RNA sequence: CGCUGAAAGCAUCUAAGCGGGAAGCACGCUUCAAGAUAAGGGUUCCCACAGGAGUGUUCCUGGUAAGGUCCCCGAGAGAUG
RNA sequence: CUCGAUGUCGGCUCGUCGCAUCCUGGGGCUGGAGUCGGUCCCAAGGGUUGGGCUGUUCGCCCAUUAAAGCGGCACGCGAGCUGGGUUCAGAACGUCGUGAGACAGUUCGGUCCCUAUCCGCUGCGCGCGGAGGAAUCUUGAGAAGGGCUGUCUUUAGUACGAG
RNA sequence: GAGGGAAACAGCCCAGAUCAUCAGCUAAGGCCCCUAAGUGGUGACUCAGUGGGAAAGGAUGUGGAGUUGCGUAGACAACCA
């Protein structure tokens, strides 16, 4: 997982979701998990 | 809330009684409890269905909404059918059996066998070495059940070794190439 | 010459609170205005003339927002690292008596009359207090309108 | 919450024995005489449970009346000392039950209660195993001094629990999981293999070991 | 320095009318 | 890392909820501790003294009980206490 | 701000705190066969060696270690120590100046006091209170300490790998 | 250059102390408790303890106001070729 405070979409299956008042972008992918901080 | 606007028909045998806030379901593979949250409320729609009203549509109405509805229908269609999962083990070494209905012995590639209980709605069923399954109830308990049982070992991507899912799209890649 | 209570002349009465379910400051401001006596014409504030209160049901206080769990209570034994926190939900459980008193603490002046008087509040978790021979009168947390 | 059982003796001194591998095992010998249940506490009663033993050999004319009534509403002989045992089994403990040696076996682990050896006021080179100064090279009056004992202008204060010198010992120590080598109950004798806390004399607390082992 | 961000950022209270001695 | 699951007919570890999850947090182990003036609790002992003023007795003197201290012999204690 | 004085480098002693984590603990992604790694999330409980050179900090090196962390505290700590460096008067060299002399050039030598009043802190007592006076045994609100880690054996030459 | 406000706080805000007063009205600022006066009335917004510090940048947070494409010739999802 990428921590990181710009998170975007990389690919097109990947999801932008607000998890606990994170955003978080979720894939099945793993490398394009992604979480602001 | 489109899923929780739609009816849940009650079939037949199965007990549904609406204590306000607080609801029974009987039937014939068991019985299931469950409160509702306060801003919503159910209805019988002329005692053969079930209904579910969002007092407003905001947020919380409309997603408490959806929610109920399709956990109310989760438990009418879990006592009137159950619910069960399928998992499958891959690699050689790797084996289960059962002591019973509740009881499963895995031997992963571990130093030694390991032993799994189940609760008291949960009741294993295998019919080969390597496929065995799980059924209940409970649809939140059957799958938490599945998951710590992959849990135990979970599928690699170099020789898919481990308890996977059924339908399980487990990712793969090659080390030494 | 404006009136001035002579130390026993004020009758000091005993009230109970039932916690149930009422926030936790609305309970504090009450109390505190209960035990300085600040709802009696003859109030002073040299002189006590504040009541009992009994606080019943301490661990069933009403909490709003996520402080259950994110509102801290901390103390300092006065030593390097001597601090521990822990919330006022765990407080609630474990020591409801301390956080009761803490927050009447805090709201009530800093004093050593406000001291002697915070000794009059008795704060039990439970729904039962062992005072029935002081025989406290229910009170009722209300709003004057306008 | 723990079940705990327990006797009282006395310090008698230290010698050796060989084991059944012929080592050279250091043991000190207790006398850990005949107690008697004084008083049993009961959570309705008391609160928590714990069971007190007496033990001691004490003179007719130094027990104090209310002692003597402590005793004689127990229905027993005084004894010196009194001491609890908190143990989670008090109830199966019946007053004026006689407790002996014999409670422990062979080869149980036990935790050994003393009042260590006092030193008086010892400096922080001794107390607090302080490295002083050097011996030479300019060090000048300070040989065995505490160095410094906190920082500046901030914080300008010596900090709560600084180590510096005091008066070391006579304080409860608890030396835990000390292999009972042998027990002679006829004559109130326990061999317990290590070094226990205390002078020769002192009064010491024999109970199971909390640890269970090693 | 959080010192001087504090001096500076107290100048915003009420009373004060966005002015204050050394800012 | 999850389970169930909407808002958003799907999906989603989350919005309702439940489970795992570190030498960290709080316990467990050891020690101090009711000046904790909130001054705690158990068990046991001693007992309704005397004489004055008095202004509800109040309060102040005096001899004691249970008990303790001083003094003396010491150390397992200790600068002195 | 301090010139009717706030003593200035390094070591010694004693610590304490931060986490921007060196080791140990946990987890993701890996460009993660295994073995290992490399990233960056958690995480400050404990631990984090002895020497050669130099007044040194720094730095290099030797031999280890699970590891030899980075920083704050008047670049922590001289009414605690050290005086080797720095920054007094002596002297010499080089350079500069006609000269007296000068030099963040170098070299050898070179005085550093304090019986603790207050707070602070480590210990130890006396008093009074604890609604009668005592003797014994206690509960624990709360406080403190403790928390490190290696190698080998076995699982097993098992899993993995073409070896 | 006192008094009131700004937690404290020469330079900011209110206001220039002739003395007395156990009278009244206000300024700035305030009215749950500390702390004098409203846990004021009515309508919206926030759920971050934001309020009660901060940037480039990032984000299906949430309310409201537009413009515009498609849509019971049957839209967007979900499900069979
Ligand atoms: C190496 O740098 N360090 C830090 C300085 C230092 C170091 C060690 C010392 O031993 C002395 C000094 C300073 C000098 C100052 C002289 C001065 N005088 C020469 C004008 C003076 O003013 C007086 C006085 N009575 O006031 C003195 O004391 C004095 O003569 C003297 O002796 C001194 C010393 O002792
Ligand atoms: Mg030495
Ligand atoms: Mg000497
Ligand atoms: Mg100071
Ligand atoms: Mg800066
Ligand atoms: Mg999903
Ligand atoms: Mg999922
Ligand atoms: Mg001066
Ligand atoms: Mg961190
Ligand atoms: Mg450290
Ligand atoms: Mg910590
Ligand atoms: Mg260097
Ligand atoms: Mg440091
Ligand atoms: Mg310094
Ligand atoms: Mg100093
Ligand atoms: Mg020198
Ligand atoms: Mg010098
Ligand atoms: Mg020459
Ligand atoms: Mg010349
Ligand atoms: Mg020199
Ligand atoms: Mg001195
Ligand atoms: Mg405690
Ligand atoms: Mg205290
Ligand atoms: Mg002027
Ligand atoms: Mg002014
Ligand atoms: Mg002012
Ligand atoms: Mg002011
Ligand atoms: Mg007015
Ligand atoms: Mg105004
Ligand atoms: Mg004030
Ligand atoms: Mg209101
Ligand atoms: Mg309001
Ligand atoms: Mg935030
Ligand atoms: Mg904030
Ligand atoms: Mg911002």
């Amino acid at each position: 997982m990428k921590v990181q405070p710009s998170v975007k979409k990389i690919c097109d299956k990947c999801k932008v979701i607000r998890r606990h008042g994170r955003v978080m972008v979720i894939c099945d992918n793993p490398r394009h998990k992604q979480r602001q901080g | 809330s489109r899923i929780g606007r739609l009816p849940i028909a009650v079939p037949s045998g199965v007990e549904v009684k609406l204590d306000g806030q607080y609801v029974e379901v009987k039937g014939p593979k068991g019985t299931l409890n469950f409160t509702v949250r306060e801003p919503i409320t159910v209805s019988k729609n002329d005692e053969g269905a079930i209904l579910v009203e969002r007092p407003d549509d905001e947020r919380e109405n409309r997603s408490l909404h959806g929610l109920t509805r399709t956990l109310i229908n989760n438990m009418v269609i879990g006592v009137t059918e159950g619910y069960e999962k399928k998992l499958e083990i891959q690699g050689v070494g790797y084996r289960v059996l059962s002591k019973g209905p509740k009881q499963l012995e895995f031997n992963l590639g571990f130093s030694h066998p390991v032993i799994v209980d189940a609760p008291e709605g949960i009741t294993f069923a295998v019919e080969n070495p390597t496929k065995f399954s799980v059924q209940g109830i409970d649809k939140q308990v059957v799958g938490e059940t599945a998951a710590n049982i992959r849990k135990i070992r979970k599928p690699e991507p170099y020789k898919g070794k481990g308890v996977r899912y059924e339908g399980e799209n487990v990712r793969r890649k090659v080390g030494k190439a | 010459t404006t009136y001035s209570p002579k130390a026993g002349e004020v009758q000091r009465k005993w009230y109970v609170i039932d916690a149930e379910d009422i926030v936790l400051g609305r309970l504090a401001t009450t109390a505190a205005n209960l035990l300085r006596g600040k709802h009696k014409p003859q109030y002073a504030p040299h002189i006590d003339t504040g009541d009992f209160v009994v606080v019943v049901n301490a661990s069933k206080i009403a909490l709003t927002g996520k402080k259950a769990t994110d509102s801290l209570r901390y103390d300092h034994s006065g030593r390097p690292g001597g601090l521990r926190v822990t919330s006022i939900g765990e407080m609630l459980a474990k020591n409801p008596r301390r956080a009761v008193e803490r927050a009447v603490w805090g709201m009530m002046p800093k004093n050593k009359l406000s001291r002697q008087q915070l000794k009059k509040l008795k704060v039990y978790g439970g729904p039962e207090h062992p005072h029935a021979a002081q025989n406290p009168q229910p009170y009722e947390i209300t709003q004057i309108a306008q | 919450e723990r079940t705990v059982k327990g006797v009282l003796g006395t310090k008698l001194g230290m010698t050796q024995l060989w084991d059944e591998h012929n080592r050279l095992v250091p043991v000190t010998v207790i006398q850990a005489g005949p107690c008697v249940v004084t008083q049993v506490r009961t959570p309705e009663t008391d609160g928590y449970s714990a069971v007190q033993l007496g033990y001691g050999a004490v003179k007719a004319k130094n027990v104090t009346k209310p002692e003597a009534g402590h005793f004689e509403k127990a229905g027993v002989t005084p004894r010196r000392h009194l001491v609890e045992l908190r143990t989670a089994d008090a109830s199966e403990y019946t007053l004026g039950q006689e407790i002996a040696a014999d409670v422990f076996s062979e080869s149980d682990f036990v935790d050994v209660t003393g009042t260590s050896k006092g030193k008086g006021t010892a400096g922080v080179m001794k107390r607090h195993g302080f490295g002083g100064l050097r011996a030479t090279h300019g060090v000048h009056r300070k040989h065995r001094s505490p160095g410094s004992i906190g920082g500046c202008s901030t914080p300008g204060k010596v900090i709560k629990g600084l180590r510096m010198a005091g008066r070391m010992g006579v304080e409860r120590v608890t030396v835990q999981n000390l292999q009972v080598h042998s027990v002679d109950a006829e004559r109130g004798i326990m061999l317990v293999r290590g070094a226990v806390p205390g002078p020769k004399g002192s009064l010491l607390v024999v109970r199971s070991a909390a640890k269970k082992a090693a | 320095g959080k010192t001087g961000r504090k001096r500076r950022a107290r100048r915003k209270k009420g009373a004060n009318h966005g002015k204050r001695p050394n800012a």
